């Protein structure tokens, strides 16, 4: 029998919940879970465990150059280390292990640049 | 400030000495992992 | 300056239902809540003009939140400050041994940051106002912050001037884009008119190159120049009645163009010739009628919104005593009539 | 259940019971390890009667 | 290689959720109906 | 010698084309999908403000937003991207669930 609540142990890299019961961590929503749940059509709930439960995140990037950004509301921090005058930041939903992920990427001389998706605008 | 935007493309490159030399937010200096209880500044755990 | 620019933003709404009832007013009040008074993609937002284009408000997809997003296209009355500008107040506000900091008064809230030399802090105090020399792209407008930093100099008129070889004719098109600066030029003159002769007169013989022996340096209605024992066999030309024969085509623009130092900065008077017979020490630089003219008019309006900022600024002879030591400072740097 | 402190002043490295069915401490002892160390060994019994689910 | 996101791997690997079932169709709010029917 | 910055250029705005009502080829009922979205959508937007038109009262933003899902008075659209020109545009049918049929969510 294993039951957890909304908040606990995180793993340090990922941000994700610990691994089971012995670690007072959650549970797993697997591979094939995320198959099912996209096969039924359910997106909102793959946002509420895999995000909203999981470690989801708010990334910001630069529109001019598809780079990270640095973003801070309070204590206003709005720039970009690649234009820092062209900057125009937008936030894009994402999740820590992806960050990590990009960031493992970087980290092997491969760049990754994000296209966001751009502005559209009824005519007149 | 920030608007809502979603990723619509990823471009895959090879990162050169620029792109690390204007991405990276400081310069790895001394060997000094810890002056106290914070980081070492110039190290590798840099708060930077 | 002071112009138009048209910017792209994407707003998130927090309460799609209400924004709704009333998007036009919603979203006027939202683009001023977010970029009246900040600086944003390399310029300082002063008003928000209008909503050119705008989008449905999308409800955002990646997130359960039930929130919206607007995409606004919008037109804004900026101000953004060009290369080696001259602005006519600034407070200091820090004097220390590295930098000298002070805060513009008159025009848009700016930062200047004058780095310290050693001949800059044995003069320069707290409360003094002064007017200062920008410098080329050292404006940066760093996004989100509410002046444009600049670094700067302490303000002396120079000795030297330029000399432009025109070769192409000024055309009737690029003379109805002068237009605008003409009639800027026309507005700056008639806010000049209204203010006292005594101010007006005082900062323009302190900041005339030379010195003159009183009441010969203005003549508002005219602008005939300064009457010294002709110095020049040839009257300077003004500027706006060139620009106004060259739209009925009546005038050519070749030649050798030059605005030397004796000239009235703030004047619309300028120099021609057919030969270079200019006392310059730099080469003539061989450019357009479009180039030369543009940098004319631009000069010409930078001198004027100078003479009228520091005659705004000082509307009383006791803050023009209290800052009679930068006043003298710039008199000792003046060149007499040894020639 | 098993008190520890930590001389640095100090930091709590407590151990605390995260089961969700209460146990009761059947016996406790202080034993020796091989390198001749004081460490806590506590019992934990389980009083298990068949139920739904075994 | 430039990767547009699309599928379910490709936008899953990045943050994002797949544009798909309930988020193939994009909603947008009913402007003209608000404001004759709702107030502020 | 460059940034991949350098030449990165992002992607150009888009123009709204929105397909006259007449020319819309797609069905004029609401998949499941897009009936169980603007339930949703209706549901946590009734969650933030609280503000309908519907007659009856109900203690639940889902039954208040599947009612006036049912009862034809969601103030929501339904956006149906058709393509994307590469000259710029992005071809769209608005669909007003007010008047499309419902499916059956029992
Ligand atoms: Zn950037």
């Amino acid at each position: 029998r294993y039951a957890v609540a909304s908040y606990g142990p995180t793993d340090a890299l990922t941000g994700q919940p610990l691994d089971g019961k012995r670690s007072h961590g959650g549970l797993r929503l697997g591979e094939m879970e995320h198959w099912v749940l996209t096969a039924q059509g359910a997106m909102q709930t793959i946002i509420e465990k895999s995000h909203d439960d999981s470690d989801g995140c708010i990334s910001y990037i630069c529109r001019n150059c598809g780079e990270p950004a640095i973003y801070n509301a309070s204590h206003p921090i709005y720039k970009c280390m690649n234009c820092d005058v062209q900057a125009d930041i937008g936030m894009v939903d994402s999740r820590r292990s992806s960050i990590v992920f990009q960031h493992e990427m970087r980290a092997a001389n491969v760049n990754i640049t994000s296209v966001l998706s751009p502005r559209v605008f009824q005519p007149a | 400030e920030a608007g809502y935007a979603e990723i619509a493309a990823v471009q895959f490159n090879i990162a050169g000495d620029n792109d690390h030399k204007r991405q990276g937010v400081m310069e790895v200096t001394i060997s000094n992992l810890f002056e106290g209880t914070l980081p070492a500044e110039g190290g590798i755990y840099d708060a930077r | 300056m002071i112009d138009q620019k048209i910017f792209e933003t994407t707003l998130n709404i927090d309460d799609p239902t209400n924004f709704c009832t009333n998007v036009e007013a919603h979203l006027l009040k939202e683009l001023e809540n977010i970029y009246v008074g900040k600086c944003f993609k390399n310029s300082f937002i002063l008003n928000i003009t209008g909503v050119i284009q705008r989008s449905p408000c999308f409800i955002m997809r990646t997130n359960n939140s039930g929130r919206g997003y607007m995409h606004v296209r919008f037109s804004a009355v900026v101000s953004y400050l060009n290369a080696f500008d001259l602005i006519a107040a600034v407070k200091i506000i820090k004097n220390d041994s590295n930098i000298i900091l002070g805060e513009s008064l008159l025009t848009e809230p700016v930062t200047i940051v004058i780095p310290s030399s050693e001949s800059q802090n044995n003069v320069a105090e707290v409360g003094q106002i002064v007017p200062v020399q920008l410098a080329n792209s050292s404006v940066y407008y760093i996004p989100g912050r509410q002046q444009a930093s600049a670094t700067g100099s302490i303000f002396i008129p120079k000795h030297t001037f330029s000399v432009y070889h025109v070769q192409e004719e000024l055309t009737q098109e690029q003379a109805l884009n002068l237009t605008k600066l003409v009639n800027i030029i026309e507005m700056l003159l008639e806010s000049r008119s209204k203010k006292d002769f005594k101010q007006i007169c005082f900062f323009e013989k302190l900041y005339y190159t030379y010195s003159i022996s009183s009441d010969e340096i203005l003549d508002l209605k005219i602008w005939k120049g300064p009457k010294g024992k002709e110095m020049s066999r040839l009257k300077p030309c003004n500027v706006l009645s060139f620009l106004y024969d060259a739209l009925k085509n009546k005038n050519s623009s070749l030649g050798f163009w030059a605005r030397p130092p004796n000239l009235l900065k703030s004047s619309p008077l300028a120099y021609q010739q057919d030969q270079n017979s200019f006392n310059a020490t730099e080469l003539p630089i061989i450019c357009s009628a479009e180039v030369m003219f543009v940098t004319l008019l631009k000069e010409i309006i930078n001198y004027l919104q100078f003479i009228n900022d520091l005659c705004d600024t000082f509307n009383n002879e006791q803050l023009i005593k209290r800052h009679e030591n930068i006043w003298m400072l710039i008199e000792q740097r003046k060149i007499g009539h040894d020639f | 259940i098993i008190g520890k402190v930590a001389k640095i002043k100090y930091i709590d490295r407590s151990v605390m019971y995260g089961f969700d069915e209460p146990a009761v401490v059947d016996a406790v002892m202080r034993p020796h390890g091989p390198n001749d160390e004081i460490f806590g060994l506590m019992r934990l019994r389980y009083e298990r009667n068949l139920n739904i689910g075994d | 290689a430039v990767n547009p996101i699309y599928g379910i791997a490709a936008p899953t690997l990045m943050g994002s959720v797949p544009r798909i079932g309930t988020m193939y169709s994009d909603i947008i709010m009913d402007e003209k109906y608000i404001t004759e029917n709702y107030k502020s | 010698s460059p940034s991949i910055c350098e030449g990165f250029v992002q992607a150009s705005s888009q123009t709204l084309v929105i397909i006259p009502d007449n020319e819309r080829i797609t069905s004029n009922v609401l998949t499941t999908f897009e009936a169980t979205r603007l339930v949703a959508v209706r549901a946590q937007q009734l969650a933030i403000n609280g503000s309908t038109m519907l007659k009856k009262k109900y203690s639940s933003p889902i039954d208040i937003a599947k009612q006036e899902l049912f009862n034809r008075k969601i103030p929501l659209l339904v956006m149906r991207c058709i393509k994307v020109t590469p000259e710029g545009q992005k071809i769209v049918e608005i669909w007003n669930p007010r008047e499309m049929g419902i499916p059956l969510l029992d």
